[PDB]
C-alpha cells in the first residue's frame, strides 16, 4: 500500500503551501530517502527534492522538504503559475524496495479563464448512407482544461452512445476537447434536433444540428 | 548531454509479453541503479522495481515479482523491463529512471533521488485488432468544414490538409477511445466563406500500423 | 540513510 497525500491543494499566487506525505513506521518514520517529484501532464517526473530536505542543481529555493515523524512536507513559497502539476513524494520501504505516494494536483488560481469554442457537424450523408450516424462536438480555446459535455436530442437527454475525450493542451495555453454520439440512422431522423451542451465554470455553450 | 532514450511505443493483447528498453548515454553507467516505474492514464507513480547497472542485481515490486524481469547491458549501456502475461490494467506509461548505487567499499553517505527520467514509453493492452480508418467528410465570413476519421486501431493518425499546404486555421483533436475498442478523431479546418467554390479542399489521413492513407475531398453540401 | 542497493 502507498504513501497518503492531499488529493489537491489550491493558493494563488505569492502565497505559500504545503503538501503532506503521510506514511508508517516502516518507512517514513525510520529513513531519510525520501523524495518529491513535479510532472506536467504528459511529462517526465522531476526531482525537486531529496534526502528530505536538499536541492538538486538549479532547483528554486521556493522548494523545501521537511519530516516530522511519519509524515514528509513538501513547502513551496511564492507559488507561480508554472508550479501547477502534480507532485509525488516517494520513500524507502526497506528491502532494497521503494514506495510512492497517491500524488497531489497543485492548482494556482487567478488566472484568466477562457470560454470554448464549440462546432458541432451532422452526421454526413456518405456515413448515413453507410447505416451509420455519428454527431462530432468539438471543443477548444478553453481554460482551464475542464469541461463537461451533456446531449440532448429535442429537450431530452441522451446518456447511450456518448464518448467523450479528456482536455488536451494546444500550441497555446489553452485546452481542446471533443465529444461523440453514436446512433443509428432512423433515431437521427427521427427528431427535430440534436444539441451539445458544453459546460465550463457554472456556464454552458450549445450548438444544435437538424437533418 | 546526461540522458535516458526508451524505445517506441508498444500495441499488444492481452496474455503477451512486452519488453522495453532505456539507453543510457552522457555519463558512467556502471555507477548508478536504474528504476522502472509506470503509471496508468490519470493514476499515480507506481514503484516496480529497478537494478545495479553493474552487477546486474535486482530488487522487484511485491506486486509485479511474478511478472516483471529487469536486465542490463552494459556493452549497450541499455536497461531493460519485460512484463509477463499482460492484462488489461496494465496499460500505463512506463518510464525508466537513474538513482544511485553504493558499492561495498563505499562509510560514505547514502543519498538517493531519482534524478535522470526516460522520456516514457506507452504500452496499450487490448483484444483489439488492426483496423484501418474509414474517413467521413463534415460539410460546412468564415466557414468549417473538417473530416471524421473513425473505427482505426491502433494509434496514431497523422492528418494534414491540402498535402501540408494549408496550415492556417487547421485544428486536429486527440482521438476517442470508443467502447468497442476502437479510436476515432476529427480535424477542422478554417476556411472563408468566399472560397467555398472555388478552391478544394482535402484531409490526407494517414494510418501507418494499417499501411493506409486517404486523401478525402471535403465538398459543400 | 542505509545502503538499499540490491544484492544477489
Amino acid at each position: 500500500s502507498a504513501l497518503t497525500q492531499p488529493d489537491s491543494v489550491s493558493g494563488s499566487p505569492g502565497q505559500s503551501i504545503t503538501i503532506s506525505c503521510t506514511g508508517t513506521s516502516n518507512d517514513v518514520g525510520i529513513y531519510n530517502h525520501v523524495s518529491w517529484y513535479q510532472q506536467h501532464p504528459g511529462k517526465a517526473p522531476k526531482l525537486m527534492i531529496y534526502d528530505v530536505n536538499k536541492r538538486p542543481s538549479g532547483i528554486s529555493n521556493r522548494f523545501s522538504g521537511s519530516k516530522s515523524g511519519d509524515t514528509a512536507s513538501l513547502t513551496i513559497s511564492g507559488l507561480q503559475a508554472e508550479d501547477e502539476a502534480d507532485y509525488y513524494c516517494c520513500s524507502y520501504a526497506g528491502s532494497s524496495a521503494w514506495v510512492f505516494g497517491g500524488g497531489t494536483k497543485l492548482t494556482v488560481l487567478g488566472q484568466p479563464k477562457a470560454a470554448p469554442s464549440v462546432t458541432l457537424f451532422p452526421p454526413s450523408s456518405e456515413e448515413l448512407q453507410a447505416n451509420k450516424a455519428t454527431l462530432v462536438c468539438l471543443i477548444s480555446d478553453f481554460y482551464p482544461g475542464a469541461v463537461t459535455v451533456a446531449w440532448k436530442a429535442d429537450s431530452s437527454p441522451v446518456k447511450a452512445g456518448v464518448e467523450t475525450t479528456t482536455p488536451s493542451k494546444q500550441s497555446n495555453n489553452k485546452y481542446a476537447a471533443s465529444s461523440y454520439l453514436s446512433l443509428t440512422p432512423e433515431q437521427w431522423k427521427s427528431h427535430r434536433s440534436y444539441s451539445c451542451q458544453v459546460t465550463h465554470e457554472g456556464s454552458t455553450v450549445e450548438k444544435t444540428v437538424a437533418p | 548531454q546526461v540522458q535516458l532514450v526508451q524505445s517506441g511505443a508498444e500495441v499488444k493483447k492481452p496474455g503477451a509479453s512486452v519488453k522495453v528498453s532505456c539507453r543510457a548515454s552522457g555519463y558512467t553507467f556502471t555507477n548508478y541503479a536504474m528504476h522502472w516505474v509506470r503509471q496508468a492514464p490519470g493514476q499515480r507513480l507506481e514503484w516496480m522495481g529497478w537494478i545495479n547497472a553493474g552487477n546486474g542485481y535486482t530488487k522487484y515490486s511485491q506486486k509485479f515479482q511474478d511478472r516483471v524481469t529487469i536486465t542490463r547491458d552494459t556493452s549497450a549501456t541499455t536497461a531493460y523491463m519485460e512484463l509477463s502475461s499482460l492484462r488489461s490494467e496494465d496499460t500505463a506509461m512506463y518510464y525508466c529512471a537513474r538513482d544511485s548505487f553504493y558499492d561495498i567499499l563505499s562509510p560514505v553517505y547514502h543519498y538517493y533521488g531519482m534524478d535522470v527520467w526516460g522520456q516514457g514509453t506507452t504500452v496499450t493492452v487490448s483484444s483489439a485488432s488492426t483496423k484501418g480508418p474509414s474517413v467521413f467528410p463534415l460539410a460546412p465570413g468564415t466557414a468549417a468544414l473538417g473530416c471524421l476519421v473513425k473505427d482505426y486501431f491502433p494509434e496514431p493518425v497523422t492528418v494534414s490538409w491540402n498535402s501540408g499546404a494549408l496550415t492556417s486555421g487547421v485544428h486536429t483533436f486527440p482521438a476517442v477511445l470508443q467502447s468497442s475498442g476502437l479510436y476515432s478523431l476529427s480535424s477542422v479546418v478554417t476556411v472563408p466563406s468566399s472560397s467555398l467554390g472555388t478552391q478544394t479542399y482535402i484531409c490526407n489521413v494517414n494510418h501507418k500500423p494499417s499501411n493506409t492513407k486517404v486523401d478525402k475531398k471535403v465538398e459543400p453540401k | 540513510n542505509p545502503n538499499a542497493n540490491p544484492n544477489a
